[PDB]
C-alpha cells in the first residue's frame, strides 16, 4: 500500500554536494539570448540553468586560468521554466529567473519602398 | 571513405582549393556533424565476447 | 494523498526505529574499528565523531530519505567491518589537513570574493 | 527623537492602499508647503501591505501599517508623527 | 641522407643537440604572454 | 605516418604557418592546446601563446589533420623522455625550436604522405 | 630579432621579459630560458615583392597542396602592395 | 475579424493581412533561410535564398517580400525549394574567399552555417575567383570587401537606422561593390551595429581581430553602464578576461543595438585600475597598504567626526547597493549630506514624487506620440538608443519633431524654434505658433534633458516646462494615461541615486564644508580642493585611476560593473541588475562589501551580510528597486505642477548649450571612457581625418 | 540514393511491429507504448509495477524466449518528473532477435530487482545504483561496485560536475593520502558548439 507523505520533496542530504555549494549558491533560470552575430534562433528554445560566476585566477606556471569552484561549467537543459523552477527547488539552489523573451511580430510591406508622401520612401536599393 | 563532406572530412586539396570543402573541414573539425535523435544499441562479435553501445 | 510508495518504513515511528537500531551498529562497532585500523583517535573521538555524523542531518522530516540515508549507513558500516576501507579513509572524515575556513564577515571580506 | 525623512509605500490598484492614495491625491500638497524642507519620499509597494517609514536621527527608524485606512487615518497618525508623540 | 640530401633551409638548425633534461640548457616553461591589466601610478609630487 | 613529439612549422621564407585559426584547439579530444593570438605589428595573424600539455597528449594526431595550412605535425621524434613534470610542459618558443630542429625529417615524412591525405 | 632586456633576459618574438621586480625569473636560475632565434617577422619582411602584369594574383604558398588555401589578391592601389593573408608574401603592379 | 487562412506544410495558419510568406512560415516555428532580410529593415529581395515552392505555382516565390494569399500551401521542404537553395548557395559560394580559416566570422558565421544546413558539399567552380580593394571607413570597423555577398544590410541600415546616407554601391553586375566611392570615414554612434548585421567577415570589429573564437568564449548577460538607456548587452568572456560587448535584444528598450561607446569602451576596463589599498606616507605619497590598515584609518577618522562634518559624493557609475550602504553608514553617523554629481531641481515636490525626474512615457512610448518637443537636450549623443527611437518613429510614424535650444544635427528634420529661454515662456503663455500646434495633438510629447539643468537659472527652467504641460493637459483634456512630463537623464547612477533620497546637486558641500568626504566614484571635478577646508580627509572608492583618486587620502578599490552583481536604473524608471563575468582584479572587492566591513570596523555595524539581505534592504527603502523589468508608475504631476507654481526665479538670457555640441566630445564622458584606447582612436579619426 | 545511403530492410520492420502488437496484446496491464525504430529495433514501454512479469513472460514464453540480458543501464533527463530512464536490452538466440524494454522512476522510488529472471542483472543494478542512486528491491547484495570508497554522490547525474567536489593527494605530515577539495591549475574550457540554425526539419517541435 501507499503512504501518504505531505512533506515537501528535499534530496539535498542524498546528493553528496558539499554544503557550501548549496546554500551559498545562486542559479540563473533563463532562455539563452539570441547570439547577435547570426540570425538562427535554434538555440532560444529551451530553458537554461546555470551557477553564479566565481574566481578565476592566473596560473604561476604557464599562466593559465585556474579556478576551484567545482560549479563553474555545469548547465542544464529544461522543456519548461515550471520544470527547471523544480529542480532547482528539490535540490535546494536559491534561483532567479526570467521571462522569455519574444520578438514581436512586425508589419513588412515592399511596396512601403517606394511611398508617394511618407518618409518610408527609400534613396536606394 | 563515404562520399559526403557533411559528415566524411574532405582531402586536403579540395579543401585548399573549393569554398565548399574548406567550409565542410572547418565545421566538421570544430562543431562535428550533427547526428539525428534516436537511441541504439549495436553489438559486434568482439574477440573476448559480445561488445556493444547503447 | 500524494500517492507515494514507501521503501522500507510507512511513517517516521518505524523510521526512527531504523536509525537507532543503525546508531546502535555503529557505536558498537567504533572500538573495534580503532583496533584493526589502527587509530591514534580515542574511542570517544570516534563516537563524537559517529554522532557528530547522524547529527549532520537531523532536520528530515521524510521517510523515504531517512530510509535511504540508513540504507547508506548501513553500507558504509559493511565497508568498515569487512575492512574494504582504509586508514584513509577512516580518518577522511576528520579532516586533518585543511586549514579551518573562517565564517564571519570581515574574514572572507579579507580573504577574497566568495561569499 | 529628530526626525529626518518620511517614506510613505502606497500600491498603485489594492483595495487596501485606497485611503493613502486618496491622502496623497488631495492633502499631500498642504503638507508639503507646510513642511518645505522635510523629505517625503512617495514610494510604490508590491501586493503585500501598505506602510509608512519615519527616520531619526543616528539612523533611527520604525515603521507603522498603514492598511485599510481612511484618508483621515493616514492624516492622523503623519501629523503624530510630525510632533514628539509615540 | 649522402644519395638523398634534405632540403636546405636557413632556419633548419646547423648543429643538432641531443636530449638536455637534467642539464642546465634543460628545457623551463613559462608563459609567453604580456600583463593583461595595468595598474594606475600614483602622481609622484605631493597634494598640499 | 609516425606520431611523434610536435613541432611548429614554417614556410620556405621563415614566416610561420600558423594563422591562429584554433581549430586544432578546437578538435584536440585532450584539451591539451591553449592558443592566445593579436594582430601582430605588421598586421598579421599569428598567436602570442601556443601551448601543449604533452602530460594531457594522446598522441591521436587531431591537431595536424584539423590544421589548413600544416602548421602543427606530430614529428617523428620519440626519445624525448624528462627528469621533471614541468619539462613537458611546451610553449611556443619549444615547440618552433622543435620545428625548426625536426624540419628536415619532418619534409620528407609528409612528401612520402600526403597523397593519402 | 633577439634583443637584450636591462636585466639581461632574452626578449622573445611575442614580446615577454620578466620585469625585475617579478620573482618567477627564479625559474631560470641554474637553468635556461627558451627562446627561438628565427624571428619570423625579420624573416617575411626580407622577402622580395613580386611584380605581376595583372590586376588579380593567387597565391597558395608553394608547394600546391604543400601550402595554404588558394587565395586571390587584387592589387588595384597603386600606393600600396597586395598582401596574402596566410604567406606574408606581397605583390605588386609595374608603377613608373 | 480579418484574419485568412494558410497552409505551411498543410498545417492551417491564420494570419493578418500583408503577412508574407517567411511570417507566416514561423508562426509555426520554421525559420526560412535568409541573407537580406533583416526583420528591422527594409525587404530588399536581392540574395534569392528564402526561395519557396507554393502548391500548384510553377515559379518559386520570395518569402522574404511575398504577402500570404488565402488557401496558400507553402512547401518549405520541397524538392524545389532545396534546389533552389542549392543553387542559390552555390552562386554565392562561387567568388567567395577561401577565408575562414583567418576570417573572424569564422564559426558564427551564416554563410558557413546555412551552407552547411542548405547547400551542397562540394564545388563544380573551375573557374578564378574575383577580389576587390579594400576600403578604410574609420577606426571601428574593419573592412574585408573580398568576402561580401553583397547583401546590401549595412547600406539600409545607414540610411535607415543611423540616418547617414554614406553608404551605397558603385559599378554593375559581377563589379558592384559596396563602400563610400571616396575615402569618407562612416563615423557614427551606431557605427559599429554593421559588424552586428554583416552576415560573413567582410564588416568586423576591429579592436576584437583574431583575439577569440566564438566557440570559446562564455557568455555573460548583464546591463550597460554607459548612460541611462540601460541597454541590454552580453558580455563575452574567456579565461577570466572580457573580450567584447554584444547588444542583447530587449524590445521596450534598446531592441537590437547598442552604441559605440556602448560596443567600444570595454577596453577601458584593462587600463588605468586600482588594484590595491592606498595611504599617504610621510611624504605625502600615495603607498600601497592591505585593506585593515586602510579600513582602520578611514574608521578612526570617521569616529573622529560626527553630523553635518562627513560628507559624500555619489558618481556616474554607482549601483543601488553601495549607494544604499553609504547612506546607512552616514545617517548612522547622523549625516545627511549624501549627494551627487548631477544636480536635479529641489523646489517643489523635487525627489518626493518619482515621476518629477524620470521619462513617463518611456522608451516604448515615443512610437505613439506625434509630436515631441525637445528642450535643452542632445539625445543623440546623451542617449543614442533614445535618439534611434526618435528617429524610428519619425520615419515609420510621420512623427513631427521641434527642439528648443543650439541647432544640433540629429539625423532627421526638424523643426529649430530657437535656442534663447524666453520661447519657453511665449509656448507657455500661448503666444506662439508651436503651442497651437501642441494644443492640437492627440499624444504629445515633451522631454527636457538633465543637461540643462545643470545651469544657475534650470529650476526656473523645470518650471517653465512643467507650465506648458500643464497647458496641454488643461486645453487637450486628459487622454487617460498618457504622461507628457518627461526627463532625459545621461548618467546610470542619478535615478537610482534620487530613490534613495541623495540629496541632488553637491549645493549642501559648498554651504557646509566637510572635514571628512567619501568620495564613491566620483570623477567629475565638481569639488576640488579649494571648495573644502585644508586638512580634510578625502576618501575615495572606485575601480580607476582619475580626477577624484589623486586629491585623496585613503584609496579603497572597488569593481567596475561587469564585475558585480548590481542595480542599476534606467531613465524610464525601470530597475535591472548586472551579473559577475569577471571577478574584480587584484585586491578589489565589491563596493557595498567594502562599506559594509568599513561599518564593522568603526563600530557601528550594518545589518546586513549577504547580498540577497542588501537587497531587502532596498526594498525597505524604496521597493520598486527589487521589481527586474518594472516600468510602470503612478503618476503626480498635478501635485508638481501645484508645488512647482510657487517659486519664480526668473531664467537667463543664455542660449541653451548641450555639454556635447558635435560628435567628438561623445567618445569619452565618463571614467571608462576616458581610459580607453579605442576612444581616443575615435577622437583622433573625428578630429583629423588623413 | 543508391551509394551513401544505408539500405532499409523492410521484412524485419513489418516482423517486429506484429511481435510488438502481439506483446502488448498479451500484457495490456503494463504496456504503456510500443515502438519500431527505422533501423529496425523495437522498444516496448512498461510501468514499473511490471517489470517482473513483462520480463518473466519476453524469458520463458515459447514465442519469446529472450534468455539473455545483454545489458541493463540509466539514462538521466533532469527536465522530467521522473529522472530517471531505465534500459533492458534482451537478446533471443532461439529466433534471432532483439528487444528493448523501458520504464522509469525518480529519486525516492525503488525498482523491484530483476536477479530472479536474471542472474546477470546482479551487477548492472548495482551499477545503477552507484553511478544514478536508483535503489532496487529485493537486491541479494546492493552497495558500491565502481566509485572509492565512502565517496559521496552519483557521478552519472546530470548535475553532478564533471571534476567532482574532491581530489586525492599524499600528505607528509599525516603519512597517508587525503581527500580535499578540487582545485584545477587549469579549468576545463566549455564549448559552444551547437548550430542556431536546425538540422533535422523531421524532429521540428510544435511551438507550444
Ligand atoms: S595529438 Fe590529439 S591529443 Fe595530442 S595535441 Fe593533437 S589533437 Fe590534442
Ligand atoms: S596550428 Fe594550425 S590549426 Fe592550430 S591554430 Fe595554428 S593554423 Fe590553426
Ligand atoms: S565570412 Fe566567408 S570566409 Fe569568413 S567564415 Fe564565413 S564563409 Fe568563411
Ligand atoms: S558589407 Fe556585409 S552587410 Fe554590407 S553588403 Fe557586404 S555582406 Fe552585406
Ligand atoms: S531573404 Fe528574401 S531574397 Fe534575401
Ligand atoms: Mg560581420
Ligand atoms: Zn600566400
Amino acid at each position: 500500500q501507499l503512504i501518504a507523505v505531505d512533506e515537501k520533496l528535499d534530496i539535498t542530504t542524498l546528493t553528496g554536494v558539499p554544503e557550501e555549494h548549496i546554500k551559498t549558491r545562486k542559479v540563473r533560470i533563463f532562455v539563452p539570448a539570441r547570439n547577435n552575430m547570426q540570425s538562427g534562433v535554434n538555440n532560444t528554445k529551451k530553458w537554461k540553468m546555470e551557477f553564479d560566476t566565481r574566481e578565476r585566477w592566473e596560473n604561476p606556471l604557464m599562466g593559465w586560468s585556474s579556478t576551484a569552484d567545482p560549479l563553474s561549467n555545469l548547465v542544464l537543459t529544461f522543456s519548461t521554466k515550471e520544470d527547471a523552477v523544480a529542480f532547482a527547488e528539490k535540490n535546494g539552489w536559491s534561483f532567479d529567473v526570467e521571462e522569455r523573451k519574444v520578438p514581436k511580430p512586425k508589419s513588412k510591406s515592399y511596396g512601403a519602398n517606394f511611398s508617394w508622401n511618407k518618409r518610408t520612401r527609400v534613396s536606394t536599393k | 571513405k563515404v562520399d559526403d563532406a557533411k559528415v566524411s572530412p574532405p582531402k586536403r586539396a579540395e579543401m585548399k582549393t573549393s569554398m565548399e570543402s574548406l567550409i565542410h573541414h572547418f565545421k566538421l573539425y570544430t562543431e562535428g556533424y550533427q547526428v539525428p535523435p534516436g537511441a541504439t544499441y549495436t553489438a559486434i562479435e568482439a574477440p573476448k565476447g559480445e561488445f556493444g553501445v547503447y | 494523498g500524494t500517492s507515494v510508495k514507501p521503501i522500507f518504513s510507512r511513517d517516521m515511528n518505524e523510521a526512527k526505529r531504523r536509525v537507532r537500531e543503525l546508531y546502535r551498529a555503529w557505536y558498537r562497532e567504533v572500538p573495534n574499528t580503532v583496533h584493526l585500523f589502527q587509530l591514534d583517535i580515542s574511542v570517544k573521538q570516534g563516537r563524537d565523531k559517529v554522532r557528530e555524523m547522524f547529527m549532520k542531518n537531523a532536520h528530515v522530516t521524510d521517510p523515504r530519505v531517512v530510509d535511504l540515508l540508513v540504507i547508506k549507513g548501513k553500507m558504509e558500516l559493511e565497508e568498515t567491518i569487512n575492512v574494504w576501507k582504509q586508514r584513509t579513509h577512516i580518518m577522511r572524515f576528520f579532516h586533518e589537513t585543511e586549514a579551518p575556513r573562517p565564517t564571519d564577515f570581515l574574514s572572507k571580506f579579507y580573504v577574497g570574493h566568495d561569499p | 527623537l529628530g526626525l529626518r525623512e518620511i517614506r510613505i509605500h502606497l500600491c498603485q490598484r489594492s483595495p487596501g492602499s485606497q485611503g493613502v492614495r486618496d491622502f496623497i491625491e488631495k492633502r499631500y500638497v498642504e503638507l508639503k508647503k507646510a513642511n518645505p524642507d522635510l523629505p517625503i519620499l512617495i514610494r510604490e509597494c508590491s501586493d503585500v501591505q501598505p506602510k509608512l517609514w519615519a527616520r531619526y536621527a543616528f539612523g533611527q527608524e520604525k515603521n507603522v501599517s498603514l492598511n485599510n485606512f481612511s484618508a483621515d487615518q493616514v492624516t492622523r497618525t503623519l501629523e503624530n508623527v510630525l510632533s514628539g508623540k509615540a | 641522407p649522402t644519395t638523398k640530401p634534405p632540403t636546405a633551409r636557413k632556419y633548419i638548425w646547423t648543429n643538432h643537440k641531443f636530449n638536455v633534461s637534467g642539464t642546465p640548457q634543460q628545457y623551463v616553461p613559462y608563459s609567453t604572454t604580456r600583463k593583461k591589466i595595468q595598474e594606475w601610478v600614483p602622481p609622484s609630487t605631493p597634494y598640499k | 605516418r609516425f606520431r611523434g613529439e610536435h613541432a611548429l612549422r614554417r614556410y620556405p621564407s621563415g614566416e610561420e604557418r600558423c594563422i591562429a585559426c584554433k581549430l586544432c584547439e578546437a578538435v584536440c579530444p585532450a584539451q591539451a592546446i591553449t592558443i592566445e593570438a593579436e594582430p601582430r605589428a605588421d598586421g598579421s595573424r599569428r598567436t602570442t601563446r601556443y601551448d601543449i600539455d604533452m602530460t594531457k597528449c594522446i598522441y591521436c594526431g587531431f591537431c595536424q589533420e584539423a590544421c589548413p595550412v600544416d602548421a602543427i605535425v606530430e614529428g617523428p621524434n620519440f626519445e624525448f623522455s624528462t627528469e621533471t613534470h614541468e619539462e613537458l610542459l611546451y610553449n611556443k618558443e619549444k615547440l618552433l625550436n622543435n620545428g625548426d630542429k625536426w624540419e628536415a625529417e619532418i619534409a620528407a615524412n609528409i612528401q612520402a604522405d600526403y597523397l593519402y591525405r | 630579432g633577439v634583443r637584450t632586456s636591462p636585466t639581461g633576459e632574452k626578449v622573445t618574438h611575442t614580446g615577454q621579459a620578466y620585469d625585475d621586480g617579478d620573482y618567477r625569473r627564479v625559474r631560470f636560475s641554474d637553468r635556461q630560458k627558451e627562446v627561438n632565434e628565427n624571428f619570423a617577422i625579420d624573416l617575411i619582411a626580407e622577402q622580395p615583392v613580386s611584380e605581376v602584369g595583372s590586376r588579380v594574383i593567387s597565391c597558395d604558398g608553394g608547394g600546391g597542396a604543400l601550402g595554404h588555401p588558394r587565395v586571390y589578391i587584387n592589387l588595384d592601389k597603386e600606393t600600396k602592395t597586395g598582401t596574402c593573408g596566410y604567406c606574408g608574401l606581397q605583390f605588386r603592379q609595374p608603377h613608373h | 475579424s480579418n484574419l485568412i487562412e494558410v497552409f505551411v506544410d498543410g498545417q492551417s495558419v491564420m494570419v493578418e493581412p500583408g503577412t508574407t510568406v517567411l511570417q507566416a512560415c514561423e508562426k509555426v516555428g520554421m525559420q526560412i533561410p535568409r541573407f537580406c532580410y533583416h526583420e528591422r529593415l527594409s525587404v530588399a529581395g536581392n540574395c534569392r535564398m528564402c526561395l519557396v515552392e507554393i502548391e500548384k505555382a510553377p515559379k518559386v516565390v520570395a518569402a522574404c517580400a511575398m504577402p500570404v494569399m488565402k488557401g496558400w500551401n507553402i512547401l518549405t521542404n520541397s524538392e524545389k525549394s532545396k534546389k533552389a537553395r542549392e543553387g542559390v548557395m552555390e552562386f554565392l559560394l562561387a567568388n567567395h574567399p577561401l577565408d575562414c580559416p583567418i576570417c573572424d566570422q569564422g564559426g558564427e558565421c551564416d554563410l558557413q552555417d546555412q551552407s552547411m544546413m542548405f547547400g551542397s558539399d562540394r564545388s563544380r567552380f573551375l573557374e578564378g575567383k574575383r577580389a576587390v580593394e579594400d576600403k578604410n571607413i574609420g577606426p571601428l570597423v574593419k573592412t574585408i570587401m573580398t568576402r561580401c555577398i553583397q547583401c546590401t544590410r549595412c547600406i539600409r541600415f545607414a540610411s535607415e537606422i543611423a540616418g547617414v546616407d554614406d553608404l551605397g554601391t558603385t559599378g554593375r553586375g559581377n563589379d558592384m561593390q559596396v563602400g563610400t566611392y571616396i575615402e569618407k570615414m562612416f563615423m557614427s554612434e551606431l557605427s559599429g551595429n554593421i559588424i552586428d548585421i554583416c552576415p560573413v567577415g567582410a564588416l568586423t570589429s576591429k579592436p576584437y581581430a583574431f583575439t577569440a573564437r566564438p566557440w570559446e568564449t562564455r557568455k555573460t548577460e548583464s546591463i550597460d553602464v554607459m548612460d541611462a538607456v540601460g541597454s541590454n548587452i552580453v558580455v563575452s568572456t574567456r579565461t577570466g578576461e572580457v573580450m567584447r560587448i554584444l547588444p542583447r535584444m530587449h524590445e521596450d528598450i534598446n531592441e537590437e543595438w547598442i552604441s559605440d561607446k556602448t560596443r567600444f569602451a570595454y577596453d577601458g576596463l584593462k587600463r588605468q585600475r586600482l588594484t590595491q589599498p592606498m595611504i599617504r606616507n610621510e611624504k605625502g605619497l600615495l603607498t600601497y597598504t592591505t585593506w585593515e590598515d586602510a579600513l582602520s584609518r578611514v574608521a578612526g577618522m570617521l569616529q573622529s567626526f560626527q553630523g553635518n562634518d562627513v560628507a559624500a559624493i555619489a558618481g556616474g557609475l554607482v549601483d543601488a547597493e553601495a549607494l544604499v550602504a553609504l547612506k546607512d553608514l552616514l545617517n548612522r553617523v547622523d549625516s545627511d549630506s549624501l549627494c551627487t554629481e548631477e544636480v536635479f531641481p529641489t523646489a517643489g515636490a523635487g525627489t518626493d514624487l518619482r515621476s518629477n525626474y524620470l521619462l513617463n512615457t518611456t522608451i516604448a512610448g515615443v512610437e505613439e506620440a506625434d509630436v515631441i518637443l525637445l528642450v535643452g537636450t542632445n539625445p543623440r549623443f546623451e542617449a543614442p538608443l533614445f535618439n534611434a527611437r526618435i528617429r524610428k518613429s519619425w520615419l515609420h510614424n510621420d512623427l513631427k519633431v521641434a527642439l528648443i535650444g543650439s541647432p544640433v544635427d540629429l539625423t532627421y528634420r526638424y523643426d529649430h524654434l530657437g535656442d534663447s529661454p524666453k520661447i519657453l515662456q511665449d509656448i507657455a503663455s500661448g503666444n506662439h505658433p508651436f503651442s497651437q500646434i501642441l494644443k492640437e495633438a492627440k499624444k504629445p510629447m515633451v522631454v527636457l534633458g538633465s543637461s540643462a539643468l545643470q545651469r544657475s537659472d534650470g529650476t526656473a527652467i523645470l518650471a517653465a516646462v512643467s507650465n506648458i504641460a500643464q497647458n496641454i493637459r488643461l486645453s487637450s483634456g486628459v487622454t487617460g494615461d498618457w504622461k507628457v512630463m518627461n526627463i532625459l537623464h545621461r548618467i546610470a547612477s542619478q535615478v537610482a541615486a534620487l530613490d534613495l533620497g541623495y540629496k541632488p546637486g553637491v549645493e549642501a558641500i559648498r554651504k557646509n564644508p566637510p572635514k571628512v568626504l567619501f568620495l564613491l566614484g566620483a570623477d567629475g571635478g565638481c569639488i576640488t580642493r579649494q571648495d573644502l577646508p585644508k586638512d580634510c580627509f578625502i576618501i575615495y572608492q572606485g575601480h580607476h585611476g582619475d580626477v577624484g583618486a589623486p586629491m585623496a587620502d585613503v584609496i579603497l578599490p572597488g569593481a567596475a560593473y561587469t564585475e558585480k552583481s548590481a542595480t542599476y536604473v534606467n531613465t524610464e524608471g525601470r530597475a535591472q541588475q548586472t551579473k559577475v563575468a569577471v571577478t574584480p582584479p587584484g585586491l578589489a572587492r565589491e563596493d557595498w562589501k567594502i562599506i559594509r566591513a568599513l561599518s564593522e570596523i568603526a563600530g557601528m555595524t550594518l545589518p546586513y551580510d549577504t547580498l540577497d539581505q542588501v537587497r531587502s534592504r532596498l526594498e525597505e527603502v524604496s521597493p520598486n528597486l527589487v521589481r527586474y523589468d518594472d516600468v510602470e508608475g503612478a503618476n503626480y504631476f498635478q501635485q508638481a505642477n501645484e508645488l512647482s507654481k510657487l517659486v519664480n526665479q526668473q531664467l537667463l538670457a543664455d542660449p541653451l548649450v548641450p555639454p556635447q555640441l558635435t560628435i567628438k566630445d561623445f567618445y569619452m564622458t565618463d571614467s571608462i571612457s576616458r581610459a580607453s584606447q579605442t576612444m581616443a582612436k575615435c577622437v583622433k579619426a573625428v578630429t583629423e581625418g588623413i | 540514393t543508391r551509394p551513401t545511403i544505408r539500405p532499409r530492410n523492410d521484412v524485419v520492420h513489418k516482423q517486429l511491429s506484429a511481435f510488438g502488437q502481439y506483446v502488448a496484446e498479451i500484457l495490456p496491464k503494463y504496456v504503456q507504448q510500443v515502438q519500431v525504430s527505422c533501423f529496425n529495433e523495437l522498444e516496448i514501454f512498461i510501468h514499473p509495477d511490471g517489470v517482473i512479469p513483462v520480463l518473466t513472460f519476453l524469458r520463458d514464453h515459447t514465442n519469446a524466449q529472450f534468455k539473455s540480458l545483454a545489458d541493463l543501464t540509466a539514462v538521466d533527463v533532469p527536465t522530467r518528473q521522473n529522472r530517471f530512464e531505465i534500459v533492458y536490452n534482451l537478446l533471443s538466440l532461439r529466433f534471432n532477435s532483439r528487444i528493448r524494454v523501458k520504464t522509469y522512476t525518480d529519486e525516492l522510488t525503488p525498482i523491484e530487482s530483476s536477479v530472479t529472471v536474471y542472474k546477470a542483472a546482479n551487477w548492472y543494478e548495482r551499477e545503477i545504483w552507484d553511478m544514478f542512486g536508483v535503489f532496487f528491491a529485493n537486491h541479494p547484495d546492493l552497495r558500491r561496485i565502481l566509485t572509492d570508497y565512502g565517496f559521496e554522490g552519483h557521478p552519472f547525474r546530470k548535475d553532478f560536475p564533471l571534476s567532482g567536489y574532491v581530489e586525492l593527494r599524499y600528505d607528509d605530515e599525516v603519512k597517508r593520502v587525503v581527500a580535499e577539495p578540487v582545485e584545477l591549475a587549469q579549468e576545463f574550457r566549455k564549448f559552444d558548439l551547437n548550430s542556431p540554425w536546425e538540422a533535422f526539419p523531421a524532429y521540428r517541435q510544435p511551438p507550444e
